[PDB]
DNA sequence: CGTAAGATCACGCGCGATATCAGAATCCCGGTGCCGAGGCCGCTCAATTGGTCGTAGACAGCTCTAGCACCGCTTAAACGCACGTACGCGCTGTCC
DNA sequence: GCGCGTACGTGCGTTTAAGCGGTGCTAGAGCTGTCTACGACCAATTGAGCGGCCTCGGCACCGGGATTCTGATATCGCGCGTGATCTTACG
């Protein structure tokens, strides 16, 4: 048959949610790690470890965003997290001005 | 290479940060958003392995500048 | 708090995901630790409230 | 109705000379240290610096809380605002 | 002489201030006594760290330099009064 | 006697909770392998003590200035009510 | 978008403790002289943690079986609407 809309996501969040393994596959990221730096410094290498240590920080930043981001669009009444959401989110913690 | 970062990753990033229903922009907003945050961090991490005469960034340089912003991460020789 | 957490969740081995659970479950913890992130940690299962079914 | 809040605005905004009343702040601060440690004696610049640091944070985090309530389609601030806020924050 | 319940010494005229000067146009009820709470708060971290530094000093009188160290370890450092 | 208004019983139609099927989740269990954890042995490299020196700190005494308290004065600041008006709450139509 | 309930603004009236000044008392901070305990270091001694190398196992994986959970449907129940029978009123 067929779920009702909202119900298999409340499941991938259970599942998600009691996992701890990384996300983002790692070799889009390290390539997008390794473009960023070129920018900085040319011929660079990186230490596996390395690119490890910025995935590890880096999801968990975005897992934290998300957070206050849902409850950000929570407190409009909402139940979609939207572009405006995250800009308010970051906006009060003082990353964006 | 920016959009190597599949929208159904920011799905599963953002259903363990317990998001139920997602926007079409936010995928593009999130990658801004990691875009700036990697900056941030590399320059730091470069700027360190620099002054280290290294042309190989370490996860030390990683860590002390996570450090610096206030992003403090454990595990990988704090 | 680790070990215990490591016995409900019925393992011998402390994981980092047993050290996540005793931290932010505990409070004082939690706050001594504001600023940190743990490898392999994940995050609490919590979900809100409008967002369950009805 | 709002006229005079948007002109408070202005007027408050403009300068820069303290908004709490004096003797009322030093008399809370006397107490919540008296409840921390007895028989404490404090210089009035310590008593300006502390109200100084109070109003400033008080104004940041009024500007915050107008900003959550802006986003709710709001235009009064209300104490979840203020929770939400200081949350965002990660403040306890 | 004994002091009690002085947090009702910030009066509604002066939150209503404050919120004036952060921008804000309308005001709850409800706000004010929330104000009071978190401005509470603030005061019982500020000086709990003042006064340890000023107890370290073996000192019976609390110094501006004491509450700017507060400050600066509250990750809310303050110009105009030393250090 | 005959017709019209009202109450109750029978029958029919509509909204809500809870018995059942069924595909997808989740848990438990038999049996195997492994890379990480644990222990023993060498080996450097680290920790401790005999004994010395200047250095910092503790103590005591003389000097006193803003810290504290009250009195009187003046007045800017704070609190209660009429009200009505824009704001908050709730229901509803549309289609993104 | 529409419709309805209402919290509190401005103004007015009333009342009060917050700043100035004036006096008076003074606590422990700040600045000189005494006196003394102890850690860096050098020699010499001794011993423990890290690493290399062995040994061993809790859990992942596979595969299978058993117990649970939404979506759909349908009956029981309750509530509303209509017709038939009994009752009362009027003609």
């Amino acid at each position: 048959h067929r779920y009702r809309p909202g119900t298999v996501a409340l499941r991938e969040i259970r599942r998600y949610q009691k996992s701890t393994e990384l996300l983002i596959r790692k070799l889009p990221f390290q390539r997008l790690v390794r473009e960023i730096a070129q920018d900085f410094k040319t011929d660079l290498r990186f230490q596996s470890s390395a690119v490890m240590a910025l995935q590890e920080a880096s999801e968990a930043y975005l897992v934290a965003l998300f957070e206050d981001t849902n409850l950000c669009a929570i407190h409009a009444k909402r139940v979609t997290i939207m572009p405006k959401d995250i800009q308010l989110a970051r906006r009060i913690r003082g990353e964006r001005a | 290479n920016i959009q190597g970062i599949t929208k159904p990753a920011i799905r599963r990033l953002a259903r363990r940060g317990g998001v139920k229903r997602i926007s079409g922009l936010i995928y593009e907003e999130t990658r801004g958003v990691l875009k700036v945050f990697l900056e941030n961090v590399i320059r730091d991490a470069v700027t360190y392995t620099e002054h280290a005469k290294r042309k190989t960034v370490t996860a030390m340089d990683v860590v002390y500048a996570l450090k610096r912003q206030g992003r403090t991460l454990y595990g990988f020789g704090g | 708090l680790a070990g215990n957490a490591a016995r409900d969740n019925k393992k011998t081995r402390i994981i980092p995901r047993h050290l996540q659970l005793a931290v932010r479950n505990d409070e004082e913890l939690n706050k001594l630790l504001g600023r940190v992130t743990i490898a392999q940690g994940g995050v609490l299962p919590n979900i809100q409230s409008v967002l369950l079914p009805k």
